C-alpha cells in the first residue's frame, strides 16, 4: 500500500527540511535549493499495517523548477507549504493550488504553514483563510520544533485509506 | 532523434523507479530544448498524440513544451515568446498547433486537459501579435451544443486558461462569455461540461470586466450562475457558489440588485439545507460578503472621499442570516477527536466576520441564542453557545463586550464541569477569547479567581482541553500584565504550578505538553521581582527536565520516538532561553549546570536542530556573567567558530555579537583568544555567501576588538583597513529605501571600526601612522553627506577622531591634514545651531583646539 505525494511551495519554506527529518531525523540547517525534485519513500507503521508515501519534494525556485507541474502527473495527494514568517509565500499559495488541481483533478491536499517556532509571525492565524475557501485541511507546522510533525501525513493517510481511526504511534 | 526515443525519455523522467534514469532523462530533455528547440517542440507535439506512449508521457510532453513557452518569470516569458516566434518554422508551428487541437479533442480527458494548457500557452504568445487567428472560431465552434461532450469540455477549459493568462481575444470576448455561460446553462448538458464551464467562467472573471460592466451581458451571466446554485448535482452547485464568491469579491459594486431580487432569498434557503456541503457553500458566500464589506470599511477610513460604498448586505440580513448560522453551530462532529473541517466550523468563522463587520448589531441575536442554549439538554447546544459567545469577542465595542462578559462569565466558567469533552474544549477557548480581547472586563477581585480556577481544572482534564487552557493563560498574562496594577502575579504560583503538571505529561498528545511549555515561556517573559521564587521553580524544573531527556541519546529508539523527544528538548529550550533573558539570577548559581547541559547537548550527534537555540542561550548567559564567562570560553571556542562560519545564517550575526560582549567584558585578557577570532572575522565579510546584515556587524566588531586588544590588533590592521576602504567607497545598490539606509549602516560601522582602532592604538601611533589619510578621507565623506554629518552621534565621533588622532601625533607628522579648508569648515559647522547637542559641540571644541596646535607646530 503506497501513494504518490507531491510536495510544493515557494523556495525556502522548508519542504526538504520537513521531508529529510521525517526520512532520517536530521534537521538540515543550510538552505540548499532543491534541483527539480528529490523522491524519497516515507513509511509510517500504522495500527492497520504500514503505509508508504513516495514523496516528490519539488523545487520552489523558478530557476530550478525542473519538470515543474510535470511532477504532479499521477500524484494521489499533496502538501502545499508556505512560510508563516513570509507573507509572499502565503500570497502564492493560491497559485500552487491552481497548478496542482489542473493536473491532479481531485486529490486530498494539506496546507501547511511552516516555521511557527519563529517568534514574530508575519502571517497570523487570522490571515490564513485559504483552507476555508477550498475545503482543505490546514496545519501550523514547524520542521524545527517538530510541532505537529506527523499531522499532515496522518490526515492524508486517513483520507487516502478511507479510515478515520487510523493511528501512527 | 526518433519520436519513440524522445517518448522513452519523457516516460523515464517520471515513471522510472531508478532515480539515476529519471535524472538523466530529464537532463537529456532539457539540453535538447536548448540546442534544437525547433525539434524539441515538434517531437513534444508528436508524443502528445502518439497512441503507443503511456498516458503519463503524453501528458508530460504537453506540459514541458508549455513550460518552455510560458513562465512565472517575466523576462523568461519574453525570451520564450521570441524563441517560439523566431526559431519555430511556420511549417512546424502549424504542425504543433494541429497536434494540440487534435489532442484537445482526445477521448482521454487528462490528455485534453494538458493539450488545453499547451494551447493556452501558445495563444499567450501569438494572439497579442494577431497570429493564430483561426483559434477563436475553432474554440467557440467546439462549444456548440451539437458537439460531443468531450469536445465541449476541454474547449471551455482551454478558453478558461486562455483568458486567465491573457495580456482578437478582446473583440471575441462576447463570443467567449456567451460560449462559457452557454455551456453552464441548460440543465441537460453533461455534468462535466457544466462543471468545466463554471470553472472557465471563474478563471475568466477578471478578463471579462467590460462584459461584466454591461447590464445585458452581466444579467445573462448572473441568471445562469444563480440557476446553477439550484442544481441537483452537488459539485455543480459548489462550482456555482464558487463563481458567486468570486463575483462578489470582484464586482461587489454591481451586486445590490441581484441580492435584492434573488440571491438574498436563495442563500437564506440553502443555508437551511439539511445537507452540510450545501449549507457550507452558502456560508462561504456570506463570509466573502463580510470580508469585502470589512475591507471597504478600512478603505473608507483611509480614503473618506472614495466613491465606493458598502451596501451593508450583512447588516441588512442579520435578522435572517445570523440565527441560521447559530443553528449551523450545532452540526459539530459527534467524534470528539475528529478535527475534520465541517459546516459548524465554517459557521463560526462566518459569525466572527459578522461580528467584525456589524459590530454591536450582532449582540441581540447572539445573546438571545447564548442565554437560551448555555444550559440546554444537548451538549451540541451548550458548545454552540460558548462558541457563539467567543466569536463575538472581536467586533462589538469595548463597553458592550465588558457588560455582557461580566454578565455571562459565571455561566461560561461553570461549563468546565461539563461531561462533554467538546463543551470543555470550546469553553476554555472562549475564556481566552475574552482575555485576549477584553482583559479589563475581568475585575481582579471577583472574576479573575474563577477564571484561574477554570484553567487549573482544564490543565488536569483531557489533553485537548488542557491545550486550550495553556493558550488562554498566555492570553491572560499578555492582555493583563500591560495594566500597571497587574493582578495576575497574585496567581502566578497557582498557574506555574498547574502548568508544570501539564509539562510533566507522559507524552505530547494533542499538543498538551508543548502548549504548557509555551505557557511557561510566557510566564517567564512577563515575570517580575515580586515573583522570583516561582520564576525560579520554573528554571529548576526545566533544567532537571533537560538533563533527563539527555540521559538516552536519540540513536537508541525508533525515528518516531527520537523526534517526539527532540520536540520536548526544543520545548524546554524555549523556556530556558527566556529564563536567561530575564533573571539569570536563578541560573548563575548553577551556571555550570546550564553550561554543563549545553555543552553535552552540543557534543552529541544529531544536534543541528537545537545548536542555534543553545548558541543563542549561551550568548545571553555570557552577557550576564561578563568576566564570569571566561572559564567556559576555552571549551565554547569550537562552537563559536562553527557559528561564525555560518555566514548565510543569522547565528553568525549573534556570534559577532557574542565577540562584541566578551571583548568588552574582558578587555586586555581577550588578547588570549583574539587571534583565532580575527582569523575567522577577517574572512567572513569576503565570503560570497555572507548575508547583508553580516558586513556592518563585522565592520563594527573590528572596532570592539581593536579598542580592547590594542597592540595585538596590528597584524590584522592592514587587512581590516582594506575592508573598510572598499566599504566606504561602496555606493547604494539602487536608489530605494533600504539601498541607502543599509549603505549608511555600513558607513556607520566603518566609523565604529576607526573609532575603535584609534582608541586601541593610543600608545602605538607608528602603527596607525600609515592610515591617517585613509581615515581623514572617510571623515571627508561624513562632512559631505547629510545622512552622516546630520546625525549627532556620527558627527561627534567624526570630529572626535579629528581631535584624538591629532593628540597622537604631536610632532607635526600629520599637520598637513589640519590646514585643509573642509576640516576647518567641518569643525565650525559642528559648533553651530541646535541640531548638534552640547556633547557634540564640546567635542568639536576639543577638535578645534587640537587642530590649532597642529598648525602652530
Ligand atoms: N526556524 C525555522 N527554520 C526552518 C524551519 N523549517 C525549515 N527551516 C529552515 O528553512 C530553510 C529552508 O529549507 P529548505 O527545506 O531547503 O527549503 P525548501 O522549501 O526545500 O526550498 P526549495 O527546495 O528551494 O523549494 C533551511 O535553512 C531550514 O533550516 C522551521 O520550522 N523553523
Ligand atoms: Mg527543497
Amino acid at each position: 500500500v503506497q501513494f504518490k505525494l507531491v510536495l510544493v511551495g515557494d523556495g525556502g519554506t522548508g519542504k526538504t527540511t520537513f521531508v529529510k527529518r521525517h526520512l532520517t531525523g536530521e534537521f538540515e540547517k543550510k538552505y540548499v535549493p532543491t534541483l527539480g525534485v528529490e523522491v524519497h519513500p516515507l513509511v509510517f507503521h500504522t495500527n492497520r499495517g504500514p503505509i508508504k508515501f513516495n514523496v516528490w519534494d519539488t523545487a520552489g525556485q523558478e530557476k530550478f523548477g525542473g519538470l515543474r507541474d510535470g511532477y504532479y502527473i499521477q500524484a494521489q495527494c499533496a502538501i502545499i507549504m508556505f512560510d508563516v514568517t513570509s507573507r509572499v509565500t502565503y500570497k502564492n499559495v493560491p497559485n500552487w493550488h491552481r497548478d496542482l488541481v489542473r493536473v491532479c483533478e481531485n486529490i486530498p491536499i494539506v496546507l501547511c504553514g511552516n516555521k511557527v517556532d519563529i517568534k514574530d509571525r508575519k502571517v497570523k492565524a487570522k490571515s490564513i483563510v485559504f483552507h476555508r475557501k477550498k475545503n482543505l485541511q490546514y496545519y501550523d507546522i514547524s520542521a524545527k520544533s517538530n510541532y505537529n510533525f506527523e499531522k499532515p501525513f496522518l490526515w492524508l493517510a486517513r483520507k487516502l485509506i478511507g479510515d478515520p481511526n487510523l493511528e501512527f504511534v | 532523434m526518433s519520436t519513440a526515443e524522445f517518448a522513452q525519455l519523457l516516460e523515464n523522467s517520471i515513471l522510472s523507479p531508478d532515480q539515476n534514469i529519471r535524472l538523466t532523462s530529464e537532463t537529456q530533455l532539457k539540453k535538447l530544448s536548448n540546442d534544437n528547440f525547433l525539434q524539441f517542440a515538434g517531437l513534444s507535439s508528436q508524443v502528445l498524440i502518439d497512441e503507443n506512449t503511456k498516458l503519463e508521457g503524453r501528458i508530460l510532453a504537453a506540459l514541458t513544451l508549455k513550460n518552455e513557452l510560458v513562465s512565472k518569470d517575466s523576462v523568461k516569458t519574453q525570451q520564450f515568446a521570441q524563441r517560439w516566434i523566431t526559431q519555430v518554422s511556420p511549417e512546424a508551428k502549424n504542425q504543433i498547433k494541429t497536434n494540440a487541437l487534435t489532442a484537445l479533442v482526445s477521448i482521454e480527458p487528462r490528455i485534453a486537459n494538458a493539450a488545453a494548457q499547451l494551447i493556452a500557452a501558445i495563444a499567450d504568445i501569438e494572439l497579442p501579435h494577431g497570429a493564430w487567428p483561426e483559434l477563436m472560431k475553432i474554440m467557440v465552434d467546439n462549444t456548440g451544443a451539437e458537439q460531443p461532450e468531450n469536445v465541449k469540455r476541454a474547449s471551455l477549459l482551454a478558453l478558461g486558461y486562455m483568458c486567465e493568462s491573457a495580456d482578437a481575444l478582446v473583440s471575441s470576448s462576447n463570443n467567449i462569455l456567451i460560449a462559457i455561460v452557454q455551456g453552464a446553462q441548460s440543465t441537460e448538458t453533461s455534468k462535466a461540461v457544466r462543471l468545466a464551464a463554471l470553472n472557465a467562467l471563474a478563471d475568466s472573471l477578471i478578463f471579462i470586466k467590460n462584459n461584466m460592466e454591461r447590464e445585458g451581458e452581466r444579467n445573462y451571466l448572473m441568471q445562469v450562475v444563480c440557476e446553477a446554485t439550484q442544481a441537483e448535482d452537488i459539485e455543480v452547485q459548489a462550482a456555482a457558489f464558487g463563481c458567486l464568491c468570486k463575483i462578489m469579491s470582484k464586482y461587489y459594486t454591481f451586486m445590490k440588485p441581484y441580492m435584492e431580487q434573488a440571491l438574498y432569498a436563495l442563500t437564506i434557503a440553502t443555508m437551511k439545507s439539511p445537507n452540510d456541503k450545501v449549507a457550507s457553500m452558502t456560508v462561504e458566500f456570506w463570509s466573502t460578503i463580510c470580508e469585502e464589506e470589512i475591507d471597504i470599511a478600512y478603505e473608507l477610513a483611509q480614503f473618506p472621499q472614495s466613491p465606493l460604498q458598502s451596501y451593508n448586505f450583512a447588516l441588512s440580513s442579520i435578522k435572517d442570516v445570523v440565527p441560521n448560522l447559530l443553528n449551523l453551530l450545532t452540526r459539530q462532529n459527534e467524534d470528539p477527536e475528529d478535527d475534520d473541517w465541517n459546516v459548524s466550523m465554517s459557521a463560526g468563522a462566518c459569525l466572527q466576520l459578522f461580528a467584525q463587520n456589524c459590530g454591536n448589531h450582532i449582540l441581540e441575536p447572539v445573546l438571545e441564542f447564548v442565554e437560551q442554549n448555555i444550559t440546554a439538554d444537548n451538549w451540541r447546544n451548550r458548545e454552540a453557545a460558548v462558541m457563539a459567545f467567543g466569536s463575538i469577542m472581536d467586533g462589538p465595542d469595548k463597553v458592550q463586550r465588558t457588560y455582557y462578559v461580566h454578565q455571562a462569565l459565571p455561566s461560561i466558567l461553570n461549563l468546565m464541569n461539563d461531561q462533554s469533552l467538546q463543551v470543555k474544549e470550546t469553553t476554555a477557548w472562549c475564556i481566552g477569547r475574552i482575555a485576549d480581547s477584553v482583559a479589563e472586563s475581568i475585575d481582579p477581585q471577583q472574576h479573575l479567581p474563577g477564571v484561574v480556577q477554570a484553567c487549573l481544572i482544564g490543565l488536569q482534564d483531557h489533553p485537548k482541553v488542557a491545550t486550550n487552557c495553556s493558550w488562554t493563560i498566555i492570553n491572560l498574562v499578555e492582555q493583563l500584565a500591560e495594566a500597571t496594577p497587574s493582578p495576575i502575579y497574585n496567581f502566578y504560583p497557582a498557574l506555574v504550578d498547574g502548568l508544570i503538571g501539564a509539562a510533566n505529561r507522559i507524552d505530547n498528545e494533542f499538543n498538551a505538553r508543548a502548549s504548557a511549555f509555551s505557557a511557561l515561556t510566557t510566564m517567564v517573559e512577563y515575570a517580575t521581582d515580586t515573583v522570583a521564587e516561582t520564576s525560579a521553580s520554573i528554571s529548576t524544573f526545566v533544567m532537571d527536565k533537560l538533563g533527563q531527556t539527555m540521559s538516552v541519546d536519540e540513536n537508541q529508539l525508533t525515528l518516531e520516538d527520537a523526534q517526539s523527544l527532540q520536540e520536548l528538548q526544543s520545548n524546554i529550550l524555549t523556556v530556558l532561553a527566556a529564563v536567561i533573558r530575564k533573571s539569570p539570577s536563578s541560573v548563575e548559581p548553577v551556571a555550570d549546570m546550564l553550561m554543563g547541559l549545553f555543552f553535552r547537548l552540543l557534543e552529541k550527534k544529531d544536534s543541528a536542530f537545537i545548536e542555534d537555540d543553545v548558541f543563542y542561550a549561551i550568548s545571553a548567559l555570557a552577557a550576564s556573567l561578563g568576566k564570569g564567562f571566561e572559564k567556559y570560553l576555552e571549551t565554547f571556542s569550537p562552537y563559536l567558530l562553527k557559528a561564525l562560519n555560518q555566514v548565510d545564517s543569522p547565528v553568525s550575526i549573534t556570534a559577532v555579537g557574542f565577540i562584541a560582549d566578551i571583548s568588552n567584558s574582558l578587555e586586555e585578557d581577550f588578547r588570549r583568544y583574539s587571534d583565532a577570532m580575527m582569523n575567522v572575522l577577517a574572512q567572513m565579510i569576503s565570503n560570497p555567501n555572507a548575508r547583508r546584515e553580516l558586513k556592518p556587524a563585522v565592520l563594527s566588531v573590528f572596532g570592539d576588538i581593536a579598542s580592547n586588544i590594542g597592540a595585538d590588533f596590528i597584524p590584522y590592521l592592514n587587512d581590516i583597513m582594506a575592508l573598510c576602504v572598499a566599504a566606504q567607497n561602496t555606493k547604494p545598490e539602487n536608489g530605494t529605501l533600504e539601498a541607502l539606509d543599509y549603505q549608511i549602516k555600513v558607513l556607520e560601522a566603518v566609523l565604529d571600526a576607526y573609532v575603535g582602532i584609534v582608541a586601541g592604538l593610543h600608545d602605538k601611533p607608528e602603527a596607525l601612522f600609515p592610515y591617517v589619510g585613509t581615515i581623514f578621507q572617510f571623515i571627508a565623506q561624513v562632512a559631505e553627506d547629510p545622512q552622516l554629518y546630520s546625525e549627532d552621534a556620527t558627527s561627534r565621533a567624526a570630529v572626535g577622531l579629528i581631535g584624538d588622532i591629532a593628540a597622537m601625533f604631536p610632532d607635526g607628522s600629520i599637520k598637513q591634514f589640519y590646514g585643509q579648508d573642509w576640516v576647518i569648515d567641518y569643525i565650525k559647522r559642528t559648533r553651530s545651531g541646535q541640531l548638534f547637542s552640547q556633547a557634540t559641540k564640546d567635542t568639536a571644541r576639543w577638535a578645534r583646539e587640537q587642530q590649532k596646535r597642529q598648525l602652530s607646530l
